[PDB]
Formats: structure tokens, C-alpha cells, sequence
RNA sequence: GUAUCUAGGACUACCAUGGUUGCAACGGGUAACGGGGAAUCAGGGUUCGAUUCCGGAGAGGGAGCCUGAGAAACGGCUACCACAUCUAAGGAAGGCAGCAGGCGCGUAAAUUACCCACUCCCAGCUCGGGGAGGUAGUGACGAAAAAUAACAAUACAGGACUCAUAUCCGAGGCCCUGUAAUUGGAAUGAGUACACUUUAAAUCCUUUAACAAGGACCAAUUGGAGGGCAAGUCUGGUGCCAGCAGCCGCGGUAAUUCCAGCUCCAAUAGCGUAUAUUAAAGUUGUUGCGGUUAAAACGUUCGUAGUUGAACUUGUGCUUCAUAC
């Protein structure tokens, strides 16, 4: 037991699998963020709907009662913690029109992109498996850290990464024992 | 009427049998998207193309 | 023209429901209880059968076909079972008398293609996996 | 690496650790590894107990 | 009045002639332990919930009962009954729905493991003990995370670009873009194994010295591809044959559905089968349909139980202020 293990589980399936319409405009999310694959472009649309409903079960209340500013304002804490969320957007009614791709912006894959770490959005995604990436302690491995807004200016290299220069190679400093030897 | 059973499979006797051997193993789904634009970007300008299909083979 | 609106009339008004619940046809199909009856294997998933001969069904009109089919018994209630096999060839992969496993056939239970009166389609063959044979996948066992 | 939180039992003198001691804790530096069951045979060698009365040795050759 | 720890038709005796019901009572029936609870969308839900939590129950079939505060106890006993134990034939023993095993059975399910460090408990008790409880081997039932390469010019084709020239036309082409078993640069960590760590001890995860790719390796598929429903009127084969296929229908000699190859697609470590269930389904409906005829008003009128019921039954004001302005 006891307790198991609660489900909230991601993959949330299309209520229609072959439509054109649909298609297209999945791959122009993975033409700019290139994602494993269909299933995490599901996980981002499963993490909005979240914001979506719920922030809509707020609208039908009316001012001015305690759960649409004690559920309100704290879910614009965190949406504006997060990074997607301005100052002038900061009413209820101005976080329904956010769009998708401002979660993907701020992607752990693409904000080492957007900063001068990665100069390709394909040499940009595979450092994070390879570790290369240090946030003031620690280095994660996971290309889903996906990351507040106060966390854009310590973002960069490993100290034990090959960048700036810890193990270089360390396979390539082998590879010189190699050739020369 | 069970008269004769015998034929069952009969275009699995006459198969010419031929085989595939080749053609360069592909790569991962994420490659396998990236793929999915060089294809469909330029190629592909949609000009007047008056009723025509994409994988059409002539 | 009806409908009861009344206010303290919910005692009649659920009364009024289940008066009418067999009258949806397609909800008897548990209600009554005759699963146990009559779904000719009994009500579970599948069913660990074994061969009894070879059957020679015809196809419904106006399409002259031989579906080349088998009767099954089974060690579950013990009756007469007719099934039926996909993917031409095969009745040299019955090797009758068998212990067969047996699905439906993908209606809920009615004569589906022109196949009248069987209402299965077979997935296995003696434990060992009959749809990658034809594939080679897996080495048939003869003996 | 760089970061390997774990903790420290600071005793204030040997004899007052030598009263808490936690053994199968302190086994990792533990000076005192005694008594291996183990664990098995006690409650088959306790299942042999309950048929001999007064003596209780009639249990060497089944170990 | 008896018993019972105590209410009491609990139960004896004496007495009265009653409790109950169309507001579905008593009767049977259920592949029905209740419940906290579980899965799906816009609500209203209909399904279920054996199963860690809680509560009520049983230790083969049933039934009495000792001891104790406390069982009608079954890892206590007794009977009989069932099915099986041993015996020198006189006797004695038996319940794994405790744990791990097999056997049977059926679509249907794990090591004859380790440990009391955790949590609780046991008592005379800090100390003893507990397949409680913990950990490991088992496990694609699941849920979460996320490796299959990344980068370079040439390249080879398309385009912008400069420009000749323009119903044409090329070059400076080329950030780009592809194909390149062309060439690489080789970026690397799974594997890999010192030591380490965590542990009762051990593994495993993290850390990690030594290891580690020109792919043929360190190699992803599974299913499709007539319409539904996404994407070859490609080829060979076949000739209403074999088949295909949820449905619509394709095969009857120049096949877009069959068998292969070809490419294309789908989702991707997951795809598929069948089977029940909700949604789609406003085709179980109060919200939310239908009754002329498409399925459909008792032929009829009264008529209780039903169920729904008119109206009428103490207030606008009057003056002022807080108060909008």
C-alpha cells in the first residue's frame, strides 16, 4: 500500500487521430521545438488544461470573494514565477488567451538555445543527456527543468564538462594515445 | 458442403517471392521528424498545381 | 402531452425508469443475466478449446467463398463450437485436435463478413502464438 | 558531486556511547561483531525446544 | 416472573386479539460483504468498488464448550460428517482462506530469500521475540522520467541573393537546404569496471579511476496505406480462385483493397487482439427528444390510491441623516 501510487497520468490521447488540420500543426511545434516525440506536445497541453478549467471555474464566481484571489492570485504567482506571465497580463481574465508556445520558450532545451550556449536547436538538446549544463550546484540531465524566469542569468556549462575544460575529451584524450601513438 | 479444402493458400503457392535486403536502417523518431520539413518546405513551393496528390508516383 | 413535472413526484419517477429499462434493447445484455446462458463460451474473455474437425462453410451471397472452418470443443461448459481462420494457408498450421485458444469476433456477437453462424476468429494455436507464423517469427512445434 | 548531505552522532565520551549504540548501525565501524543465527535455523532450532522437556540437549546433531 | 453482565416475547406460563401493506409490504432472484472509495466529461451521470484504510464476518461441512477480563477461538479441545495420515492391526494424528511451494483448476497471477536498522507489538521486559514489518530476486499490470547520435566545408538538387537577360536563359549562385555505407571533426554515456557510497550485510540508484562507435555497429518497431480514416489509381503474382474486410464493399484475366516487393504513413518502447464499460449518445432523457402517419392514445366514461391545485391575509409613504453626487 497504502497509497500506492496516484495516476495523474500525461499522454492524453486526440479525440480525432487523423486529422489534417492537427497534422500540420503539430510538426511546426516540433519544426521549432524539436521534441522526442507527439507525446510531449500532449504533456504541455496536459499541464495548460490544468491552468485552463480551473482558472475558468474561477470566472463563473464573482468579485470579490476569497478563492478567486486565494486559488487566483497564487496561481499568477506561480504564472508569473514560471516566466510566461507579464505584469500587464495580471488579471484572470487575461491568462486564458496564453497560448502554448509561451511554456515552450521557456524549455530548459531551448533557453540554452536562446542563450548563446547552443547556436542550433539540435546541438542545443543533446547536451542535456551528456550533462554538460550546471545551474549554481547542480547538473541535471533532464531537458524538462523547465525554468522560472528567475532562473535565466545562472544558467551555462558544467565545471566537470569538457566546457570550460574539465576532462576535455576525455574519450578525445585517449584518441591522441591513438593516432600520435 | 465440405467437398475439398485443399486450395486454401493458393496465392500462397504462386508467390514470386521476393525479398528487400537493403535500404539503409533508419534513425531515431526525433530525426525521424527532422526529416519532416526538407520534405515540406521548398519542394513543394504549392504553386497552381490544378488537383494534384503529394505521393503521387507519376 | 406527459411528462410527469409534478414536484413531490420522484417516488413515481424513478419507478417510471426501471419499468422501462428493457425496453433498450442493447441493454439486456447483462441485466437479465444470461451471460451464463448462452454467449456460447462462457461470458469470459477467451476460450481454451480444443479442435474437432474441419467444416466446409460457405460464404453469404452473392459471394462464392469457402471460409475453410473449424469446430472446437470446449473444456470450459463442454458444447459444439464453429470458429474460424484468417490468412490463406494455415489448415497445414491446424494440425486438428488441438488446445486452441479462441477470441470473439468483433461485433459483440453477431455473424460479422459473409460468414454466417460463427462467431469467433482464432488468435492461438497450441500455446504457440499463431499470428507470427505466418511471418516466421516463431518455429512451429510438430510433434 | 560537491554535494553529499549525511550526518554526525557526537558523542560527548566513549563509555556514555557504549550506553545507546545503536550495533547493527554501528556495525559500519563496529568493534563487536558477535552472534550469527542465523535467522533460519533459531525458529527450526525453537520448533526442536518444544518437544524436550528438563534438559533441552537433544539438539546438537541437528545443528 | 425467569434467565441474562442488563433492556426485553430474550423465554416459560396467564392475558388481550394484534403489529404490516399498493407510500410495492411478505415472497422468491441475483456470476450482491457493506463503506471510505475508483475509472470518464459541459453538467446530470450511469457502471463498479474482491483487494493495503475502516467496519462486519469465516477458518472442510456444521454444532456444543473449557480456561480467561475477553473467544463459541480452530497455528485450543470435543463430537459427527466429508476427504485424506500412520500402524506390529492392539492405537495415534488432520486442516496453508499465515508465509513461501506444488497439485488440481480454469483465458487468469511471483523466491521453498534475507533482516528485526525502520515502523508497531509482546512480557517478568532498555537487552528477548515477531516470513508484522523492511530489503532483495521475481513482474511490458501500471505510473513517472527519457538513448538511438550531434557539428563541418565540399557535395548535389530547390530557392533567395548579384546580374546577364526577360513568353526563354545562365552565371556571382547558395545563411539556407537535402543526399551523401561521399569525407570527416569524431561529441559522447549506456555498456564497463578500481575504489566509493548507500545497506542489518549485500545489490541497485547517485558519484565514479580504467573502458567505451565511420557504423556492418552501441541496429526500434508494430501495424497499415479504396472510402470511413492519415497516406502508391508502383510493380510482380493471382484469376469470384485464394482471400481481404468492424461496417461500405474490392477478387469473375489489362485487380487503387488479395499474396509479395516498392515507397508512403501512423504512434513509438510501444503497437495489436478479443472481451465487458462509459463517452460519442439529446439512440435511457427532469433538465433533453417522440406519439397524425416513420415503432407507437387504453374504443369508451365515471372513478378512489396518486399527484397538482385560484385569487384574497400590514405597508408604499411621511421627515432627517450618514450618501451617491
Amino acid at each position: 500500500g497504502r497509497i500506492p501510487s496516484v495516476f495523474s497520468k500525461t499522454y492524453v490521447t486526440p479525440r480525432r487521430p487523423y486529422e489534417k488540420a492537427r497534422l500540420d500543426q503539430e510538426l511546426k511545434i516540433i519544426g521549432e521545438y524539436g521534441l522526442r516525440n507527439k507525446r510531449e506536445v500532449w504533456r504541455v497541453k496536459y499541464a495548460l488544461a490544468k491552468i485552463r478549467k480551473a482558472a475558468r471555474e474561477l470566472l463563473t464566481l464573482d468579485e470579490k470573494d476569497e478563492k478567486r484571489l486565494f486559488q487566483g492570485n497564487a496561481l499568477l504567482r506561480r504564472l508569473v514565477r514560471i516566466g510566461v506571465l507579464d505584469e500587464s497580463r495580471m488579471k484572470l481574465d487575461y491568462v486564458l488567451g496564453l497560448k502554448i508556445e509561451d511554456f515552450l520558450e521557456r524549455r530548459l532545451q531551448t533557453q540554452v538555445f536562446k542563450l548563446g550556449l547552443a547556436k542550433s536547436i539540435h546541438h542545443a538538446r543533446v547536451l542535456i543527456r551528456q550533462r554538460h549544463i550546471r545551474v549554481r550546484k547542480q547538473v541535471v540531465n533532464i531537458p524538462s527543468f523547465v525554468v522560472r524566469l528567475d532562473s535565466q542569468k545562472h544558467i551555462d556549462f558544467s565545471l566537470k564538462s569538457p566546457f570550460g575544460g574539465g576532462r576535455p575529451g576525455r574519450v578525445k584524450r585517449k584518441n591522441l594515445k591513438k593516432n600520435q601513438g | 458442403v465440405h467437398g475439398s479444402l485443399a486450395r486454401a493458400g493458393k496465392v500462397k503457392g504462386q508467390t514470386p517471392k521476393v525479398e528487400k535486403q537493403e535500404k539503409k536502417k533508419k534513425k531515431t523518431g526525433r530525426a525521424k521528424r527532422r526529416i519532416q520539413y526538407n520534405r515540406r518546405f521548398v519542394n513543394f513551393v504549392q504553386g497552381f498545381g490544378r488537383r494534384r496528390g503529394p505521393n503521387a508516383n507519376s | 402531452m406527459g411528462k410527469p413535472r409534478g414536484l413531490r413526484t420522484a417516488r413515481k419517477h424513478v419507478n417510471h425508469r426501471r419499468d422501462q429499462r428493457w425496453a433498450d434493447k442493447d441493454y439486456k445484455k447483462a441485466h437479465l443475466g444470461t451471460r451464463w446462458k448462452a454467449n456460447p463460451f462462457g461470458g469470459a474473455s477467451h476460450a481454451k478449446g480444443i479442435v474437432l474437425e474441419k467444416v466446409g462453410v460457405e460464404a453469404k451471397q452473392p459471394n462464392s467463398a469457402i471460409r475453410k472452418c473449424v469446430r472446437v470443443q470446449l473444456i470450459k461448459n463442454g458444447k459444439k463450437i464453429t470458429a474460424f481462420v484468417p490468412r490463406d494457408g494455415s489448415l497445414n498450421y491446424i494440425e486438428e485436435n488441438d488446445e486452441v485458444l479462441v477470441a470473439g469476433f468483433g461485433r459483440k456477437g453477431h455473424a460479422v463478413g459473409d460468414i454466417p453462424g460463427v462467431r469467433f476468429k482464432v488468435v492461438k494455436v497450441a500455446n504457440v502464438s499463431l499470428l507470427a507464423l505466418y511471418k516466421e517469427k516463431k518455429e512451429r512445434p510438430r510433434s | 558531486g560537491g554535494r553529499s548531505t549525511g550526518f554526525a552522532l557526537i558523542y560527548d565520551t566513549l563509555d556514555f556511547a557504549k550506553k545507546f549504540e545503536p550495533k547493527y548501525r554501528l556495525a559500519r565501524h563496529g568493534l563487536f561483531e558477535q552472534k550469527k543465527q542465523t535467522r533460519k535455523q533459531r525458529k527450526e532450532r525453537r520448533n526442536r525446544m518444544k518437544k524436550v522437556r528438563g534438559t533441552a540437549k537433544a539438539k546438537i546433531g541437528t545443528g
